[PDB]
């Protein structure tokens, strides 16, 4: 048998749980790439630069840049959580206002 | 009918021979039951120590002689002699007395120690085979036996073959037998006597004569190498020396990495 | 860059490079789980790159690579690296305490 | 055997007396460490969270 | 346990027999002066000298 | 289509007549299903015949 | 792998047939060195050794 699909899964899983701000550059990324694999072709021509973007875009590895945004994400999440336990916060526009 | 014991011929046997599934194999003193039709077989196991219990749903005994007893019938092992009391005879003729099981490979003879983890292919002198049109045509690896019979060695591989019981034969092309061999395979599957197997297109080398395919059961299995291409075989033999043996690879390190990088910044600040 | 070098005094040089390599390895470490064959050439490409690096970030980037890359690399390397960071060593000693 | 088996069950009953949240962590820990014992051993390489 | 040796054939143990020698860096405690020797000599003079 | 062309692994079905072909198609690890639809087979031989 | 310098041993029938590493002990008796490895013996207690 093979599971690498449910292992992706719950790396995406994971990564919506720890939701942050950069978030969604990276599903644009994701997306992006989606697309240009899907269709690709059609309007790519002449412009060098605009090959080298593509070219660029394509070749991301998407799939194995999620772990590193886990990793980037828990330290200020640990960061967070210190400052609210011990130090405390005053201004009124934190998203703390559930307790 | 009931098996009798018969002592003709006793004097020209050297030992006795078990043959299981069809295919003839070593005799162990674990095993319990045995067909027997012979009287001697008693005192040889009695000298081991053995005990058994006679049921014709047992494997069958087979004495090794020296002298050219019986006639070949295709689909058996050995020779077939049957007694003036009408029963039937099982004896294992050789031509060197060097000799323990030999099974057929399509082109040469090589003994074996166990069925499951040889190179063997038949196991029989003789084969019969359904032509285009549906009629047995008679195969022999020496013609002077039978008459109209075809050599062995005229057989092809990556050819599906199939016996008079439906049972099929696909035994890869090869370019080296002995103690080391190496194979080519395609993506079809590949059968051989009571065994089919899948395999994937690529090549394969191993250190010993042991039965090789391509896969994941044989790739895990020790003293096989095998690769897609003959450059990316090279590739894959000389990985393991620079990755390690497992996927003890724990990225969970990378925590402790980072801390001492965070203590040094922190510190220089200071 | 100008703002980054107003502070850190005379160690923002140092603090610039272990960043640098922190980075480095934590990409290739993001790398490992797909592509196999990291943990050993860029391991080698490391030590090779070393040389070219003052002492003061040669220590770090010494004991940053000792720490992270260890548990995941061959024994053998791990000895050569040993050897070749140690030669330099073991001819002094050998020069002024055993040598004739 | 008596003394063999009779201790670990004496322990997991003594375990539900002084209940805690964190009770179920423990209960799934039993039931995945039974589970990849008759099965597993398979699902091959990539991912690293399974 | 130490000082035992095994493998499917002739062969097959000899090959195995430099197992640990691949083994990430943790499995041996007394005799890993010996094991760290013998491919500190053999790197030293095969790089040095040729 | 009234054009002859080589042959490749790729392709599925034929219109088999000489029987020999199957054995030729065999060693190139092609497997086909006999449809007269598909494009016919034919073989090459020296001897002047037909 | 032998407790003593003489044992005793249950023949195919299940009589007591005595053994020892010497004949000369014992009168009757068989010695060990006859044994073959690889087989299965019994002693008066249903002991196995192999």
């Amino acid at each position: 048998w093979d599971l690498t699909a449910f292992g992706l899964v719950a790396e995406w899983f994971l990564a919506y749980i720890l939701f942050t701000r950069f978030f969604y550059v990276l599903g644009l990324a994701a997306i992006m790439q989606l697309f240009f694999s899907y269709f690709a072709v059609h309007f790519i021509s002449n412009s060098w630069l605009m090959w080298l973007i593509i070219n660029l875009v394509q070749m991301a590895p998407i799939s194995a840049m999620v772990r590193m945004y886990i990793f980037f994400a828990s330290f200020y999440y640990v960061w967070k959580s210190y400052v609210h336990v011990v130090d405390g916060c005053n201004s009124s526009t934190c998203m703390m206002c559930y307790k | 009918h009931v098996m009798s014991k018969h002592t003709d011929f006793s004097s020209e046997i050297i030992g006795y021979k078990a043959i299981d599934g069809g295919v003839t194999r070593d005799i162990a003193s674990t095993d319990t039951c045995f067909a027997n039709k012979h009287a001697d077989f008693d005192t040889w196991f009695s000298q081991r120590g053995g005990s058994y219990t006679n049921d014709k749903a047992c494997p069958l005994i087979a004495a090794v002689i020296t002298r050219e007893v019986g006639f070949v019938v295709p689909g058996l092992p050995g020779t077939i002699l049957r007694t003036t009391n009408g029963d039937f005879l099982h004896f294992l003729p050789r031509v060197f007395s060097a000799v323990g099981n030999i099974c057929y490979t399509p082109s040469k003879l090589i003994e074996y120690t166990d069925f499951a983890t040889s190179a063997c292919v038949l196991a029989a002198e003789c084969t019969i085979f359904k032509d285009a049109s549906g009629k047995p045509v008679p195969y022999c690896y020496d013609t002077n036996v039978l008459e109209g019979s075809v050599a062995y060695e005229s057989l092809r591989p990556d050819t599906r073959y199939v016996l008079m019981d439906g049972s099929i034969i696909q035994f890869p092309n090869t370019y080296l037998e002995g103690s080391v061999r190496v194979v080519t395979t395609f993506d079809s599957e590949y059968c051989r006597h009571g065994t089919c197997e899948r395999s994937e297109a690529g090549v394969c080398v191993s250190t010993s004569g042991r039965w090789v395919l391509n896969n994941d059961y044989y790739r895990s299995l020790p003293g096989v190498f095998c690769g897609v291409d003959a450059v990316n075989l090279l590739t894959n033999m000389f990985t393991p020396l620079i990755q390690p043996i497992g996927a003890l690879d724990i990225s969970a390190s990378i925590v402790a990495g980072g801390i001492v990088a965070i203590v040094v910044t922190c510190l220089a600040y200071y | 860059f100008m703002r980054f070098r107003r502070a850190f005094g005379e160690y923002s040089h140092v603090v610039a490079f272990n960043t640098l390599l922190f980075l480095m390895s934590f990409t290739v470490l993001c790398l490992t789980p797909v592509y196999s064959f990291l943990p050993g050439v860029y391991s080698v490409i490391y030590l090779y790159l070393t040389f070219y690096l003052t002492n003061d970030v040669s220590f770090l980037a010494h004991i940053q690579w000792m720490v992270m890359f260890t548990p995941l690399v061959p024994f053998w390397i791990t000895i050569a690296y040993i050897i070749c960071i140690s030669t330099k060593h073991f001819y002094w000693f050998f020069s002024n305490y055993l040598k004739r």
